[PDB]
Order: C-alpha cells, then structure tokens, then sequence
RNA sequence: CGUGGAAGUCUGUUAGAGUUGGUGUCCUACAAUACCCUCUCGUGAUCUAUGUGUAGGGGUGAAAGGCCCAUCGAGUCCGGCA
RNA sequence: GCGAAAGCCAAGGCCUGUCGGGAGCAACCAACGUUAGGGAAUUCGGCAAGUUAGUCCCGUACCUUCGGAAGAAGGGAUGCC
RNA sequence: GGUCUUAAGGUAGCGUAGUACCUUGCCGCAUCAGUAGCGGCUUGCAUGAAUGGAUUAACCAGAGCUUCACUGUCCCAACGUUGGGCCCGGUGAACUGUACAUUCCAGUGCGGAGUCUGGAGACACCCAGGGGGAAGCAAAGACCCUAUGGA
RNA sequence: CGAGUGGCUUGCUACCUCGAUGUCGGUUCCCUCCAUCCUGCCCGUGCAGAAGCGGGCAAGGGUGAGGUUGUUCGCCUAUUAAAGGAGGUCGUGAGCUGGGUUUAGACCGUCGUGAGACAGGUCGGCUGCUAUCUACUGGGUGUGUAGGUGUCUGACAAGAACGACCGUAUAGUACGAGAGGAACUACGGUUGGUGGCCACUGGUGUACCGGUUGUUCGAGAGAGCACGUGCCGGGUAGCCACGCCACACGGGGUAAGAGCUGAACGCAUCUAAGCUCGAAACCCACUUGGAAAAGAGACACCGCCGAGGUCCCGCGUACAAGACGCGGUCGAUAGACUCGGGGUGUGCGCGUCGAGGUAACGAGACGUUAAGCCCACGAGCACUAACAGACCAA
C-alpha cells in the first residue's frame, strides 16, 4: 500500500486509515502525514513528500 | 457501605526486592516422556520487530489468512554443556553427588570458574552409575554456559553459567545421552531443543528501575479531586487501622521495583534462524545488529536489551503446537522514527 | 458475544453524546449502560465500537425525546486495531438504534460502518450504505 | 443631528486603598497575622502625611462588645497584697 | 500602545532578596508545562484549572423606576508589501 | 357554637417560606434517575402589614438551581520543567527524655499492656521511606457537673 | 407459647479516661467474620421442559456506575453472574476532606417583661509538630557457621494468579398438546484481577528543526529577553497506556451429598469396622523468596605463597549513600572522526521573476537545494582516554 499523502510505501503492519464522514478512506503511513494534512496542507506544496517530488 | 474492590498488585512475586543473580534460575521442569534431551536453552535479548504470518489454528475464522504478529529478536548462539552433575535422593530432598567435566575449555571461561586441570570423569561417571544401582539416583542436569564473545552487541565476554536438566527416557538412557553431549565439547543449539512452533517458558531478570513510590510499583490510585492539592499526591491513604498497633507487610509501600526474576509462560517460538533476516535498519537500538543463531519470541521477554534470558520447553501450555509457522515478511524498519 | 475481529479502545462512557446514524427522528444520543459490562470501583463504564448499548434520546423530534432505547455503536473516532496491525478510526462516535431482536429502528442508515459491526449485527449490516 | 461633559457612574494591578477564594505555601515561619495567584474599590460618605483633641465604668464606635501601643464583656503600671 | 499598562531597552544601580560542591539528579514534596478518546462521570459545591479576550463593522431579547438592561446574545473583519 | 378568656379575633397580601413539625407534603417542569431547583396547590406545628406587608428595574468577591461553552475535577494516569529531596565541604539549633526497651499473638489487669502470664518470633549495627502503635508530641478540658468561685 | 446465640441497633450502668485517647459522613489502604448476594457441588419441590421456590456444604474470587440528600440510612435509574451483611477505638484527621453537629457575626419562627432561650430552620465561620522508640517496605555494613570461584539444595515463607461472563456448534434437538425450550462436550471472544514488554497505535519529549509577534544588538546575517520553551507547527531516543504479550490441564484427600459391602438386630440399614465417589473450597501442581535452617547445608574445581579479592581506570543490562553488572591493549569500555539509521522541511549568498514606483525601493515567488541544521541509536575505526600502580589474602 501507499500513503494517500506523502506517497512512500507503507511498511506491513503499520500506519492508521482515518474513515472521512462521506465514507471516504485515507490511508496514513505516520502521525506526520496525518498532522500535515490535519493542518489544510497538501502534498503536492511539501517538498519533502513523494508527492510532490 | 464503601464498594469491594480487589487490593493493589499481587502478593505472589515477593518480597520486591533485588535479584540475587542476574542469570534467571528455573524453579521446576518439564515431564519426562519422549526422548532424552536438554530440559532448556539461554540467549540475550535484541530488541523487537513485526513480522506477517499465516493463521496457523484450525479453529480460527480467520485460517490461513495474513496476520500481524509482534516479536523479540533474542541472539540464541551454541552454548556448552560443560558438566553433567548428578543427585542423589536423600531424606531432606535432592543433592548434588558428583559431576563429569571435561577437557575442552572455551578460551574465555576462566573470566567466571576456575577451570579443572585434575579431574577425573571415569571414577565420577562410576560414583554416578553405582547410586544409579543403588537406586538413589535423583536426577540428572548438565552445567552450560554461553558464548557472549559470540554475540558482538553483548559487551561481556565473561559466560554465564546455568544448570539445566536433562529429562526424557530411563533414567540409563538419558545418563548415556547427557555423558555423550559433555564428551565432545558440549556444544548444542537452540534447534538440537526447540523448533518453531513449540512453545516456550521465557525466564528473565526484569528491568530495573531502582526506588519507586506506592502508585507505580503497587498501581494505587493517586490522591483524588482536592486531596490532590493539599500536600499529598502519590501516597497511600494510611498504613493501616488503630489496630493491629503495627503496619503489615501487606500494604502497599515504596521500594526496589524492577530486576527481579520472572518467568513468562507459554510463549510461542516464531522462528529459529541464522543470519541478518530480523535485524532492524540502523541497528537495533541500544543494542546492535544481528547477524548469526537467533530466535523470534512471539511477543514480549521480561528484561531489558542485552540481557541474558533463559528458555525452557513449557511446563503448561494450553495449546497444541503449530510446527514451522508460515512467515510471510519480516519487518526490517528502523526502529527511529 | 460473537468475536470483534478487532481490538477496540473503548472511546465512549456513560453519560457520553454520540450520533443516531438514521431515520428514526433521533439526532442525538446519550450513552446510559454498555450491556454484559461489569466495570471495577471508581470506573466510569466504558463503551466501543461494536459494543449493544443502553442509550437515552437527547435530541431529536419529541416523540423520540427522552426515549431510553437500545443501540448498537457503528463509528467511534478512538482508533481499534485491525487483524493486520493496521489502526481505524472514525469522523464521530455514532451509533443506530435498535429493537428486541437487534434489528435496525429505522429504515436508512446515516454514513459509514465498521466491518466488524456489520459482520456482528447482520440486519444493520445488510441496511448500510458504506462499510469501511 | 451636533455641541456640552454630568455621575457617592463604568473598565482599569495609574498611584493608592481594600481583602473574596485557593480552606494553596508557611505553621520551632521571612513573619507572635508572612508569601503567591485570584478578587473589590479606584472623583469620593475617597485615600494619605504631619499637627491636634477625647482616658478607663471613662473615650471612641456607619454597632463587630469593635478599638483605646501584640493587652479589652472594662487598658496598662505600681500599690492594697503574703 | 489608549496608557504613569505588558513586554524589551537606556541613563544610573546592582550580581548582598549573600553558603557552596556533586549525582540525566531515584522515591516523595513545592511551583508548573503537555496529555489520546470521553467531557463534571469528580465533589457538599466545577473547589482547582480552564474557556473568553484587544479594536472596527453588523446586530441585540425579557424586563424597566425609561436612566437602564447592553460589551446582552449572535455574526464578520484584523498581518505584510 | 349557630358567644368565652383577656381588648380585639387576622383585613390587602404573601404562604411547605432563610417562618411548615408532620416532610423527600401533592401535581407539574427538568433528568435514564432530581430529599435539590422552579411553578401551581396550600387547612399557615408556629405567615401578615413602619415588631412594616407585598413587590420590584438597577447593583452584588451575598445563598440555591438550570443550560451552552471549556477543561486532567473524574475515567486513569504518563512524560517533562524549575526548586528541594539524596551524596560531599562548612555552619549548626529545637521539640522531647521516670526507668528498662528486638517485638508478635492471645490472655490477665482500674474494664484500652513494648515491660504482668502463656506461647510464638528474635544475630548486631547502619541508610532511605511513608507515618500503623507508643490510648505519640504540643495545652492543669472550651463540653458537663461541683465550689455557700469571678465577671 | 417455650429455649437460646450474637454483641451490628437502642436502652441501662457509671468501672476507665476531664494536667484532653480530636466529631459525624465521606475518602484512601490493609486484614478479618459468615448468619452466603453471585460463582462451585448438592437435597427437596405444589421438580415435564425453560424459569423458579425452599434447603445443605462452602468465605477461593467477586459484589461495580450513577440522580436527590452532609447525610449513615434510604428513595430512584440504567447496567450486572450478583450488584450480601458485618468486625477491626461505630479500622483509618502525627493520611486527606470539612458538607453536617457544636464557639464568637446575622436573620426567621416560637417562647420570655428582659437579658436571652430553642434536642426549630437558615447564610458565614481556622485543621499545629523537623519521628526518639516500636512496626513494616526496600537498601547497606559486620559478626557467626570456619581460603576461594562457580553451580545447587529446600527447612520454611507469599500468591487469587487467576475469578466471572457472553457467543457458536450440540439444537430449534431432549422435554412439551402447544407456547416455550435445556445439558455433557468442543470451540471463539469479553470483563475484572495479575506479571511483564514498547515492534505497532497513542501521550510526553523546556533533545532537536521550522514559522512567527514585541523589543534590543544600526540594516542584513546571526543572536538575547518575553519564567524558568514568547507563542504556534512537527517531533528522535527513552519513559510510558489509551498500546502489545503471558497467567492450565491434571492429580490427591474431604464437606454437603450419592452409593457399595455390612453387623449390632437371622431381616433391614451408606456406618458402627471397611470401601467407591464427590465442591470455585483443602493439599500437590505453577510463580516468587529462601544457608542465619545454631542439625547454620550439598557438589565440583582452583588455591594455602599464593587461588582469589579490594583499591585504581573506562563505563552501564545497575543505582538516593552503600550495593550490583561489564570492559580494561591478549581491548571496541567511553569520546573524537566517517559512515549508516533518524528529526525537521528546503540554509546563507547569488540569479530570474515580482504588484507598483521616473528612479530609489519592494512584501513575496522560483532556482541553486531530498537543501541547511540537528540526534540521548548503530557500525566502522585504537586517533584520544581504559595509564601507572598499590594493598589484603588461607
Ligand atoms: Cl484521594
Ligand atoms: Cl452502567
Ligand atoms: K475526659
Ligand atoms: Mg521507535
Ligand atoms: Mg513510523
Ligand atoms: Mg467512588
Ligand atoms: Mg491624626
Ligand atoms: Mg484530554
Ligand atoms: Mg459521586
Ligand atoms: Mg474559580
Ligand atoms: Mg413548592
Ligand atoms: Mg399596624
Ligand atoms: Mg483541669
Ligand atoms: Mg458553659
Ligand atoms: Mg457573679
Ligand atoms: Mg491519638
Ligand atoms: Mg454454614
Ligand atoms: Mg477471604
Ligand atoms: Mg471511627
Ligand atoms: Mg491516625
Ligand atoms: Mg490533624
Ligand atoms: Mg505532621
Ligand atoms: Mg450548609
Ligand atoms: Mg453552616
Ligand atoms: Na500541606
Ligand atoms: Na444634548
Ligand atoms: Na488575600
Ligand atoms: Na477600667
Ligand atoms: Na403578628
Ligand atoms: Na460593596
Ligand atoms: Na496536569
Ligand atoms: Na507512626
Ligand atoms: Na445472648
Ligand atoms: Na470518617
Ligand atoms: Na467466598
Ligand atoms: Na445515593
Ligand atoms: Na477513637
Ligand atoms: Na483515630
Ligand atoms: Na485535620
Ligand atoms: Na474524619
Ligand atoms: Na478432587
Ligand atoms: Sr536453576
Ligand atoms: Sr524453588
Ligand atoms: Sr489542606
Ligand atoms: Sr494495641
Ligand atoms: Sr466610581
Ligand atoms: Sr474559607
Ligand atoms: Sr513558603
Ligand atoms: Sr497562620
Ligand atoms: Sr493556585
Ligand atoms: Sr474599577
Ligand atoms: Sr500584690
Ligand atoms: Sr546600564
Ligand atoms: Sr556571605
Ligand atoms: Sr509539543
Ligand atoms: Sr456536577
Ligand atoms: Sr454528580
Ligand atoms: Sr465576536
Ligand atoms: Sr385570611
Ligand atoms: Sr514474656
Ligand atoms: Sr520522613
Ligand atoms: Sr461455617
Ligand atoms: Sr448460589
Ligand atoms: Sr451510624
Ligand atoms: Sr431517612
Ligand atoms: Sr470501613
Ligand atoms: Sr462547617
Ligand atoms: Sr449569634
Ligand atoms: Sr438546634
Ligand atoms: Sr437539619
Ligand atoms: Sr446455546
Ligand atoms: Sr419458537
Ligand atoms: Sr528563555
Ligand atoms: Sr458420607
Ligand atoms: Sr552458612
């Protein structure tokens, strides 16, 4: 699996995915990821992500 | 009328104090029915990882299915069985009779014994067979030690020695199988005992944490509401009632909590291996990295990394063994972030 | 009662405000018991995903209102773990109400379900529109 | 609509005065009434310095038997007195 | 900055609110910071703590001695260049 | 009862009251559940008109109750920060002390014993601890009675 | 109606305490009793079943959360296997609380000529002490047993280390007209308790990195202060719980009870002798401690001029002093360096762009730059420091 937002693979065994209201699922592979996105920012404007490089 | 409730820690692992050896001692052993064999096996601690594997109890709805499962990576090298020491059934219990030794010393033993120049394991294994006639023969255990030198991550090169018995057929079978292993060298291995699946009785010298108050050592409550602010926050309520006039040993109070010997029933061995399949990326911290003889200990071992622990086949397990789980991946992630 | 298939942390307590995920006309309910829970002195009883429990009609039409009726909690935003490691957790802590025979109240069930719910109470399963 | 700028008027750790809660800290104290935070008043029946008057069954008292030099339901000192 | 406010800094003063050295420095105590999910279930009692907050715009109930209530409540805005 | 004591015999109002014994009075509101709170009733043990009655905007570090918001008050505790605590140099008190004193369980005794009796246990010394006992330390009991006491 | 047991209520008495044994209720922490509420095993039934009712053995474990009230008591709600009662100075203020009783202030009602009273109500109204002895929890030093190292033994000691519930199959079965509706056994899980551990999730993380407000160092760069981080964002190791792991079966002997054989009493009789069974209770099993067990223990090897130990030195798997463990060049013990593995999130400077502005100037954007900065971990590495060397000892 990948992390719906940094992008990297999520090491087995790991990670938590978060069931949005409308039913929507994210798969997050860290609290970093998780607190990012909690935050308003996405992806594509951190240049430390997968996403965006 | 003031509600039940049940007292605070148990009174059964006491007193709570330090542990006289570091190197757990097993206080009882296994049955003797199949085979002869060596009643236990010893290793240190690494540290923990995960690993995925398949349901391997038929009576789970999930059956053949990937599952998560945490684990102790514990470095578990040949040991050396250098002695077999037999006792002799006495009116006030079991005593040591006399033991067989051998030639063949690991270079670094004499940093603990005062390794045997003179010896005599003809007249020893004669004294041995003549109480075995006599029928007073007790049982009979192997003196074992480990190779730290061995374990790159362990510091000490001084072994630890350990009295492990030896149980399994009659007693003349299992007399010949353990003078045969102290023979050679002693030398064994966790396979020539364990295989993956069986379970195992993990004992261990706890991690220490010097004096603690009433509230983490016995999980008292802490001074609730109010009381809290007026001077006491992590002290019992009282000693004890007017009467009896003295405070029981019963109550609750500070101390040494921490390195104390437990013994961890039933716990499953995942794998036994050899190599670099477990260890951690950037080391296991505290600790090193693993690459030679090692074990994975379904969940957790008492003790802190480094530390030696003590394996025994269990003594009562409430499971069938599962032999040579499948293991689908092994979790090699750094355990930093 | 039947295995979970998942660990839960109990995220709910008695006296807590969840949501009614359906039709019923009750928008907001109030946790009074968690049933087969024994707790221990000075423990607040804890509910979780999964658990039937006791609840009170806080908000809502006033048929409903001040009802004490049973429920079954479907989301709950404290994380349980799954067979693989991997932690769920949810938007809110809701729950649908139930009959006698465990049978979903209302006709139509407000977001999204547990699983492991769903597995557990089959007619509240089969009246989800999601399951997560 | 503006002007005007009233008030035992409001906010206010301005200065200053006071003292609600913590029943916190202290309780052989820093202190024979202290410390901290919190809190009340802050143009008025306001606060304050100095000077001055009222004296013991007498003063003084927006009255609590409050206060009259750590002393008050009758100050203190010595005497009556052993 | 509204300010004899906070905070920071001069001039000037001071290191004398006058015993030190050492131990990742344990238990416990005084002050205090942060705690997931729940949210007063605590307790005689929200005690303690916290929440709110400056300024402008919009907007504001019962009641009323018509002065008031009232900053009612509620909503929006706020930097730099 | 359909007057009599002793002059009159409770009017407006308010009322289970900071006044109501019975009492958690009864009905309603509110809550899952409310000896609380509020409204209504109210025969008021023993309300009531400057011994002022009723009522009331504004004001309040005054008493009680409800809601929203908030939170380590709680579930249930964790980790951390600063000063202590601990060890070392220096300085250096006090409280308290009939004697003896390693106690424990029972008993006995002026009926609430480390010291008596019977047993049990107990090698000595030292460090830290939280305070079970010494009917612990601190005060010739404020309560109560007594005194041909005081004010 | 009669006979008792208890010492929880109340009363009585006035032995003890007035040179003081601190109140009620609550709380917290510990032990106990059984007249048993649940759980185990049983007997009876107006025992078909299911659900009950009554009784016996039995104290191992459990007996919880909330609304009014200071309340104890009690009333009420929802859960529960059940939500038992009682003793310990009505256990517990040199532990807490201080709501009530019961000081000094005040109000109301009643009573009193009045001061003032009330076994009426109401608002307010203080919680001292540095532990000598003893007691216990943990930690050391000595002596005894009479050179050392290592391994053991087990007198004794502690434990609840485990208690309870739900679900599935059995089964829509036995039973029953039907309604309704079990069990043995085998499984899965939950709850409470217990011990441990941190891969995972979560908290902390005044290590660290970044953003940013005010002010000061002229600006820039880079910094200090704003309480012991200015505030905001992220957060490593460790420590942790809200996270994860583990915590029988079986034997033996009994109680109530069910029986066998069996006599006194030719019969009968579970009992008198004898025997087979049979409780969550007892003992063993399992875990923890334990040579100071005065019968002061056993084994093996090394050594008595030398085995071994302490000091010293570098450090922690240890730690309040002390203790404990490891390493000490025949070495990777600690530090430096470099890698690896991690945190943050793209450094200074320069170039281009940039709303405008004549220009000066310019918030900011992109590039250089997965940059810069930082690490309580690991590896490599004898470079530095584990040197020199002292002492005790049959
Ligand atoms: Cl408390
Ligand atoms: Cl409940
Ligand atoms: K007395
Ligand atoms: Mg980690
Ligand atoms: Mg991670
Ligand atoms: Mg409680
Ligand atoms: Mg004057
Ligand atoms: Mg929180
Ligand atoms: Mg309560
Ligand atoms: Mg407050
Ligand atoms: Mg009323
Ligand atoms: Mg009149
Ligand atoms: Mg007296
Ligand atoms: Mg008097
Ligand atoms: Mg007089
Ligand atoms: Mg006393
Ligand atoms: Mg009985
Ligand atoms: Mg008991
Ligand atoms: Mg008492
Ligand atoms: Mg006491
Ligand atoms: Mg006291
Ligand atoms: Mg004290
Ligand atoms: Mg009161
Ligand atoms: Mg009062
Ligand atoms: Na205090
Ligand atoms: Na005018
Ligand atoms: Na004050
Ligand atoms: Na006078
Ligand atoms: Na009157
Ligand atoms: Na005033
Ligand atoms: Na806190
Ligand atoms: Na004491
Ligand atoms: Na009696
Ligand atoms: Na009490
Ligand atoms: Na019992
Ligand atoms: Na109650
Ligand atoms: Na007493
Ligand atoms: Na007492
Ligand atoms: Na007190
Ligand atoms: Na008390
Ligand atoms: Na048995
Ligand atoms: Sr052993
Ligand atoms: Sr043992
Ligand atoms: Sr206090
Ligand atoms: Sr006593
Ligand atoms: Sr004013
Ligand atoms: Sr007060
Ligand atoms: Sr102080
Ligand atoms: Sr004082
Ligand atoms: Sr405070
Ligand atoms: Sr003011
Ligand atoms: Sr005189
Ligand atoms: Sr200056
Ligand atoms: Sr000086
Ligand atoms: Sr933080
Ligand atoms: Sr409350
Ligand atoms: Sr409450
Ligand atoms: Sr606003
Ligand atoms: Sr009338
Ligand atoms: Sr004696
Ligand atoms: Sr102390
Ligand atoms: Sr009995
Ligand atoms: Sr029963
Ligand atoms: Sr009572
Ligand atoms: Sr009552
Ligand atoms: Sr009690
Ligand atoms: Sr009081
Ligand atoms: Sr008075
Ligand atoms: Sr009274
Ligand atoms: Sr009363
Ligand atoms: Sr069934
Ligand atoms: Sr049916
Ligand atoms: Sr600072
Ligand atoms: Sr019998
Ligand atoms: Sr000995």
């Amino acid at each position: 699996r990948e992390c719906d937002y940094c992008g990297t693979d999520i090491e087995p065994g790991t990670g938590t995915m978060f069931v949005h209201k409308d039913g929507a699922t994210t798969h997050f592979c860290s609290s970093k990821c998780e607190n990012n996105a909690d935050l308003g920012r996405e992806a594509r404007n951190l240049e430390w992500t997968d996403t965006a490089r | 009328p003031q509600p039940s409730r049940p007292r605070k820690g148990s009174l059964g692992f006491g007193p709570r104090k330090r542990s006289t050896s570091e190197t757990p001692r097993f206080n009882s052993w296994p049955s003797d029915d199949g085979q002869p064999g060596v009643q236990g096996f010893a290793g240190y601690k690494a540290g923990m990882t995960h690993v995925v594997l398949v349901n391997d109890e038929p009576n789970s709805p999930r059956e053949g299915m990937e599952e998560t499962v945490p684990v102790t990576v514990i470095e578990t090298p040949p040991m050396r069985a250098v002695a077999l020491r037999a006792y002799e059934d006495t009116p006030y219990g079991q005593r040591p009779l006399t033991e067989v030794w051998t030639d063949e010393f690991h270079s670094e033993l004499d940093r603990t014994l005062d390794v045997p120049e003179d010896h005599d394991p003809d007249a020893a294994e004669e004294q041995i067979r003549d109480a075995h006639e006599a029928g007073d023969l007790g049982d009979l255990r192997l003196i074992t030690h480990t190779v730290p030198d061995a374990v790159p991550s362990v510091p000490k090169k001084k072994p630890d020695v350990m009295e492990t018995r030896v149980g399994g057929g009659s007693v003349s079978d299992r007399l010949d199988h353990a003078l045969d292993i102290v023979e050679d060298g002693g030398e064994h291995a966790m396979n020539d005992i364990f295989r993956a699946g069986e379970y195992a009785d993990v004992a261990g010298v706890t991690k220490g944490k010097g004096t603690q108050g009433p509230v983490k050592r016995w999980g008292v409550q802490k001074r609730k509401g109010k009381h809290a602010r007026q001077g006491w926050r992590r002290r019992i309520g009282n000693l004890g009632p007017w009467n009896p006039s003295r405070v029981r040993s019963t109550v609750p109070q500070q101390g040494q909590t921490g390195y104390h010997q437990r013994t961890e029933l039933n716990k499953r061995l995942i794998d036994i291996g050899e190599g670099d399949e477990p260890t951690v990326d950037g080391g296991f911290v505290n600790y090193g990295e693993v690459d030679g003889p090692y074990t994975l200990v379904k969940g957790s071992v008492p003790g802190p990394d480094k530390r030696l622990v003590r394996f025994r086949p269990a003594v009562r397990p409430n499971d069938q063994p599962r032999l040579d789980p499948e293991v689908r991946y092994v979790s090699n992630e750094s355990n930093q972030g | 009662m039947e295995a979970l298939g998942a660990d839960v942390t109990q995220g709910l307590e008695k006296g807590s405000l969840i949501t009614c995920a359906d039709n019923t006309g009750a928008r907001e309910l109030k946790v009074i018991s968690v049933h087969g829970y024994s707790g221990t002195k000075n423990r607040h009883p804890k509910a979780g995903l999964g658990d039937k429990i006791t609840v009170s009609v806080t908000k809502g039409t006033p048929e409903m209102r001040r009802q004490v009726l049973e429920a079954v909690v479907v989301r709950q935003r404290k994380p349980i773990r799954r067979p693989d490691g991997t932690r769920v957790k949810f938007e809110d802590n809701a729950a649908v109400i139930v009959d006698e025979n465990e049978d979903p109240r209302g006709t139509e069930l407000k977001g999204p379900i547990a699983r492991e719910v769903a597995q557990r109470f089959g007619s509240v399963a089969s009246a989800a529109t999601m399951i997560v």
